[PDB]
RNA sequence: CUCUUAAGGUAGCCAAAUGCCUCGUCAUCUAAUUAGUGACGCGCAUGAAUGGAUUAACGAGAUUCCCACUGUCCCUAUCUA
RNA sequence: UAUCUGGUUGAUCCUGCCAGUAGUCAUAUGCUUGUCUCAAAGAUUAAGCCAUGCAUGUCUAAGUAUAAGCAAUUUAUACAGUGAAACUGCGAAUGGCUCAUUAAAUCAGUUAUCGUUUAUUUGAUAGUUCCUUUACUACAUGGUAUAACUGUGGUAAUUCUAGAGCUAAUACAUGCUUAAAAUCUCGACCCUUUGGAAGAGAUGUAUUUAUUAGAUAAAAAAUCAAUGUCUUCGGACUCUUUGAUGAUUCAUAAUAACUUUUCGAAUCGCAUGGCCUUGUGCUGGCGAUGGUUCAUUCAAAUUUCUGCCCUAUCAACUUUCGAUGGUAGGAUAGUGGCCUACCAUGGUUUCAACGGGUAACGGGGAAUAAGGGUUCGAUUCCGGAGAGGGAGCCUGAGAAACGGCUACC
RNA sequence: GGUCGGAUUUCCAACGGGGCCUUUCCUUCUGGCUAACCUUGAGUCCUUGUGGCUCUUGGCGAACCAGGACUUUUACUUUGAAAAAAUUAGAGUGUUCAAAGCAGGCGUAUUGCUCGAAUAUAUUAGCAUGGAAUAAUAGAAUAGGAC
RNA sequence: GACCCACUCGGCACCUUACGAGAAAUCAAAGUCUUUGGGUUCUGGGGGGAGUAUGGUCGCAAGGCUGAAACUUAAAGGAAUU
RNA sequence: CCGCCCGUCGCUAGUACCGAUUGAAUGGCUUAGUGAGGCCUCAGGAUCUGCUUAGAGAAGGGGGCAACUCCAUCUCAGAGCGGAGAAUUUGGACAAACUUGGUCAUUUAGAGGAACUAAAAGUCGUAACAAGGUUUCCGUAGGUGAACCUGCGGAAGGAUCAU
RNA sequence: CAAUUUUU
């Protein structure tokens, strides 16, 4: 009613961030994103709590002041400035680079990748369409559209970026034997590459998708994204390697950790 | 305006009061190793209830179920990792034959008495 | 202050429906305008989310189309005469929706016999080579060329008076004027 | 649901902008306009081969079929141009454990190139709202009854 | 149980047109009430075809009140045949 | 974790209550009270009333600075460091609080928006700007019309307010200014008719109207008019041009008009360079604000699909003030009897509608516990309604706001 | 049980799963794939020859796709998708146990290292898929029937 | 044609007996019921107040149908032995 | 059976039920009316303005006798034509609040009337428990001071399972 | 024929 909510609690977004319960106040409300819901996070989630860089409110905006934040060479000095998916949010000096996947685990990541193969995302196209004088275009994940794209690609798969803008090159399709891969959900983002597709003409879409534990399982689209040929994939993948191992071991595999 | 946080009742008084050997049968478990009320007599047997209360429910659930493989082996082994007993009786059915003054064995009070250095559970 | 949602007006089967949450402003229902004839007295107003829009006073100029060339200048107009929907609109002469109006024959006579010369109805050589080339293009039809003789052409807003405030609309052209006289050449 | 010079009454109600050209001896001279259901319905040619106008058509006019999709039977063709559908369901009860046959009836907007009277096992859709009422429309009616096409007597 | 002659107000009804005492009392109507209406009752002296009680429609019958309306009155003036 | 005991009798068996028993994230109360962590609190009845004080303000390298405020010291010798008020922009529409209204209403899940809008967040983004003709004239930069302040005021009064004196722009209004090409209309016409054409001008997007295309199950010909290319010169020759959906009158392009002509940078910061013709010559970095349009995002608004407490000493509710539908409109952010004129008599129901009650906010849950469940849930989280009682409205992207306004009680 | 709370060369019995074939389960027209080589003409490393190969000629179109055309509709039920978290159950965990919480713990403590922050349960409504017993179910009667 | 005998159908009942059932008296149904589910309509939750008060409906009336609450208090009660 | 128990009446008490008051109040629909204020609009055009053009005191001096003739400034002017336009005010649609009737539901006051129920044997009587001394109990009707009695068709919870 | 009361 009657306006936006510029607040919202703890409790109220979901598991994949990991704050605590008895803080007992309000949670970080992102701000408006580029990209998606508060599924995705904001900066300051990704730093203070994951990566462990500060504790004071007032710690984590005093490092943005001093310029080392990056996401795609653009400034972006707001606090709780939201994340999206695979949009690398490289570094200055402290010199890492780290790309947002998924883990074995339900939550995000915390993973680096290198100095090169960091200057490019991964794009999920939704919408490529002709619109005012003949101006062709396609939209992203945050919905950074590109003028003059390769034409008569789809909708519905990825799209590799040069970053000094958009300026696409490569195109991906969906066959039988590719890579696809699992974004939100119950079952977010193990792998399960493809095994057979169908369409459900009219209403909704499923996929037939076949981890490396060897059986099946069934995502809806809006989680179906898919990475590249299968076997080369564009991200190095962080290190549960996407199975789903199950739970008889994976309590049999932990203490393999430890040695006892 | 703030998150709560939680809180339990970790015993439950037995339902008929007065039964004249019953009451002396835990004035026995009184007497044996010193407590100082009848409360803490009441909290391990709630805890021997919504334990076999635990147990009850896997063994009537189904053989070769890892929920059974987890959680009776997790179970079995954390109720020897306090150590009631021994790696003879690991085969997950000796939870139900699990009694009062085994979980008293274990007490700090007892286990100092046992060790020497007391000569009494009412000094230890 | 009148609204537009079904917090009143009587349900399904008929009971009273009981009120709460009394009358919002993201359904409000302006007043009308119901527009008359009178050379440019409009006023704008402002709306809901950031835009503007006309309320059309008093229009007498205004775009039409005819619609077989597609020549969309602006003629005068003189009165309506039959609206589809009810009667009393042409006792005071005003303009809604697809109002019968009548207007002049003149500003697209400048347009046509200059582009022809034919003439109705009874100099350089880079367009004397059109008329002598559109041989029975021009032509329309007997009764429309029966009814440029009393100075009047039978139009049409079909565009909104009070939404979007234009004087804008088509003239009546096949069929349709043989609609509009079903019954007006017997309603007197 | 109308003949006698189907655009009849008091106003003029037509296919919106679009014109014919007003002296082109052309094929059908007209241009009817029509609207690809698509999911399989096939649209019949009684919307084809049509003569009225009817806006509120999903076949001839300013809607399409976007929501769900459901069944029943017909028990009123009483009205004008509108029929409502009593859907029968079952119903779990959790405290005896056991079902209960309820229902409850819906208005359907129908398009009157159709044909439709008592039984009339029906397919309708969900649509955008056009009465007060009726937020469905028809797809289809496609249905036999006690032996229809065959009975005299 | 008993006496004057025989049997000693039952169903009901009331300060009623029937109640002297008496403008009886209580409640209600109004600002006030010897008037009205509803209950009281050991009723000078109510009462069962010398008919007792309750009655829908009607009354040139008699009452009390309310609402509209006006020289009835405040407070009178004038005009006509 | 499935547990029972006493009393109808002279005694016995039995249907069946009362009492006894145990917990309450369930209240109050009596008595008693040492340790330690954790923690609900004027919900129940009067959403009845309020003293008092506080809960919404906002500044940078980078809006508006003559403060007749400062602070200085060299700078900016018009300023540049700050810095009140006040203008401008922005917030105030979140947050918190209560449950009186509220029984298909809200609400839980569950789609739908081809039926819409959205300051802010992102990313793309405007070579035409007036064509009064070339002396309208600033495009090397035009204007008002003013606050704070100053002077004397009024009333006992309130975040009450006057006439006079100048000045600000990112407030406010004008308004040009950096190309080329192609098309269409006209005509300077001569020179011819199967002809050409200097040049008179337009062309950005918005806005509204009207049209056209947006196609594409299977391959060849005869036949009548004009006839592109080329030639043996019977006459012959053409890759002859399509985005998404299930689909559109979709995005779109094109044509002729269109607007009290909407918009298309006359705004500030740090830096000082290159240039060769050192001339107020020509180039050029990194931003900050703000702006149209598309797609997002943040959200709002409608909407399908199911589920509801007690009540038949509630048996037929609904329309001439729309009840149900059609027809056409008026408004609307857009849909719709939402409203209006005409027309049709329709909607729900013995599966309980309608009417009444409800110590009824709706859910995620909580308490007791064999299973099967009964009873609460005003209250921590989500959504709704309200700010003494019903109305109405401005500002703003967002309100029928209430620590905003108007009127009545 | 091979030889390390534990592993096979074929093989024993049971458990359920699928292709079949028995008179026998068979959605179909148009193509691009294909999908078989059951083809076939020849050569056809290594043998005495598609057991390892090709140019592969009717050389089985629909398992990988989208068009023409329909399709007895329901319950029921498996699985998956599915309900914001806390709360319920529930693995780790010296908050000292427990109420809890989600941490911590391991080196080397000379200026690092890693595990975690699980898991189920959540019914009625809707969606998709496997199943065809049980209970409804309608298409052949003046044949206006199927092919 | 009535009867005698044997049989069977459907009746209305009787006698024995219990395996069975229950509180007993008793029972071929009151059986096949904690070894609890063949369908299907209705009725009762201590006794009193009471088939009473108000409300409705059917009657010409007597009255009939539907039908509480306030208060009251441990039995009223069913069967059986002496 | 020196058992049990039934009813009127008396006293002590309590409990709901009705009841004249055209009852009273609160709340919800309602017909008929008055309609505060605010919006959209028809007019109002006060009071602030600028533009242009025809004459001029003063003198501006493109030059000079005056003149001619430059825009004219200190500004009246006589005309147009626009720009913002405040009070005021008609019409239209929202409607707070009020008046008057009727219904619905809840609560509350009432002179007094009959009931019910408890409560030390109070009198008058025995109605029912044995064939309760007239067997008992139903439904209905009549009488009575109270139990009760009687007539009518039943039934045996009977005092006969029996010709 | 008629037989009543005899009292937590």
């Amino acid at each position: 009613a009657r306006g936006p909510k510029k607040h919202l609690k703890r409790l109220a977004a979901p598991h994949h961030w990991l704050l605590d319960k008895l803080s007992g106040c309000y949670a970080p409300r992102p701000s408006a994103g580029p990209h998606k819901l508060r599924e995705s996070l904001p900066l300051i989630v990704f730093l203070r709590n994951r990566l462990k860089y500060a504790l004071n409110g007032r710690e984590v905006k005093a490092i943005l002041m001093q310029r080392h934040v990056k996401v795609d060479g653009k400034v972006r000095t707001d606090t709780t400035y939201p994340a999206g998916f695979m949009d690398v949010i490289t570094l200055d000096a402290t010199n890492e680079n780290f790309r947002l996947v998924y883990d074995v685990k339900g939550r995000f990541a915390v993973h680096r990748i290198t100095d090169e193969e960091a200057s490019y995302k991964l794009g999920k196209v939704k919408k490529v369409q002709l619109g005012k004088k003949g101006v062709p275009y396609v939209v992203t994940h945050d919905g950074r559209t590109i003028r003059y794209p390769d034409p008569n690609i789809k909708v519905n798969d990825t799209v590799k970026i040069d970053l000094a803008s958009g300026k696409i090159t490569d195109f991906i399709k969906f066959d039988a034997g590719k890579l696809v891969y699992v974004t939100g959900g119950r079952n977010l983002g193990r792998i399960g590459t493809i095994v057979h597709k169908e369409r459900h003409d009219g209403g909704f879409d499923l996929v037939h998708i076949k981890d490396s534990l060897d059986n099946t399982f069934v995502t809806r689209l809006n989680n179906v994204f898919v990475i590249g040929e299968q076997g080369k994939p564009y991200i190095s993948l962080p290190k549960g390697k996407g199975i789903k191992l199950s739970i008889a071991e994976e309590r049999d595999r932990r203490r393999a950790q430890q040695g006892l | 305006p703030r998150a709560p946080r939680t809180y339990s009742k970790t015993y439950s008084t037995p339902k008929r009061p007065y039964e004249s050997s019953r009451l002396d049968a835990e004035l026995k478990l009184a007497g044996e190793f010193g407590l100082k009320n009848k409360k803490e007599i009441y909290r391990i047997s709630f805890q021997l209830s919504k334990i076999r209360r635990a147990a009850r429910d896997l063994l009537t659930r189904d053989e070769k179920d890892p929920k059974r493989l987890f959680e009776g082996n997790a179970l079995i082994r954390r109720l020897v990792r306090v150590g009631v007993l021994s790696e003879d009786k690991k085969k997950l059915d000796y939870v139900l034959a699990l009694k009062v003054e085994d979980f008293l064995e274990r007490r700090l009070q007892t286990q100092v008495y046992k060790l020497g250095l007391a000569k009494s559970v009412h000094h230890a | 202050g009148i609204s537009r949602d079904s917090r009143h007006k009587r349900s399904a089967t008929g009971a009273k429906r009981a009120q709460f949450r009394k009358k919002r402003k993201f359904e409000l229902g302006r007043q009308p305008a119901n527009t008359k004839i009178g050379a440019k007295r409009i006023h704008s107003v402002r709306t809901r989310g950031g835009n503007k829009k006309y309320r059309a006073l008093r229009i007498e100029t205004g775009n039409f189309s005819w619609a077989s060339e597609g020549i969309s200048k602006k003629t005068r107009i003189a009165g309506v005469v039959y609206h589809p929907s009810n009667n009393e609109l042409v006792r005071t002469n005003t303009l809604t929706k697809a109002a019968i109006v009548q207007i002049d024959a003149t500003p697209f006579r400048q347009w046509f016999e200059a582009h022809y010369g034919q003439t109705l109805g009874k100099k350089s050589k880079n367009a004397e080579r059109k008329w002598a080339a559109r041989a029975a293009s021009a032509k329309i039809e007997s009764s429309v060329e029966s009814q440029f003789s009393a100075g009047r052409l039978y139009a049409c807003i079909s565009s909104r008076p009070g939404q979007s405030g234009r004087c804008d609309g088509y003239i009546l052209e096949g069929e349709e004027l043989a609609f509009y006289l079903r019954r007006l050449t017997a309603k007197k | 649901s109308t003949e006698l010079t189907v655009q009849s009454e008091r106003a003029f109600q037509k296919q919106p902008h679009i014109f014919n050209n007003p002296k082109v001896k052309t094929s059908k001279r007209t241009k009817r306009w029509y609207k690809n259901a698509g999911l399989g319905f096939k649209t019949p040619k009684t919307a084809i081969e049509g003569s009225y106008i009817d806006k509120k058509c999903p076949f001839t006019g300013l809607v399409s079929i976007r929501g769900k999709i459901l069944t029943g039977t017909v028990v009123s063709t009483k009205m004008h141009r509108t029929i409502v559908i009593r859907r029968a369901y079952l119903h779990y009860i959790p405290k005896y454990n056991r079902y209960e046959k309820r229902h409850k009836n819906v208005p359907v907007h129908v398009s009157p190139a159709f044909r439709v009277q008592v039984g009339d096992i029906v397919t309708v859709g969900q649509c955008r709202p056009i009465s007060k009422t009726v937020r469905f429309n028809v797809v289809k009616v496609s249905a036999a009854a006690g032996k229809a096409n065959k009975q005299f007597a």
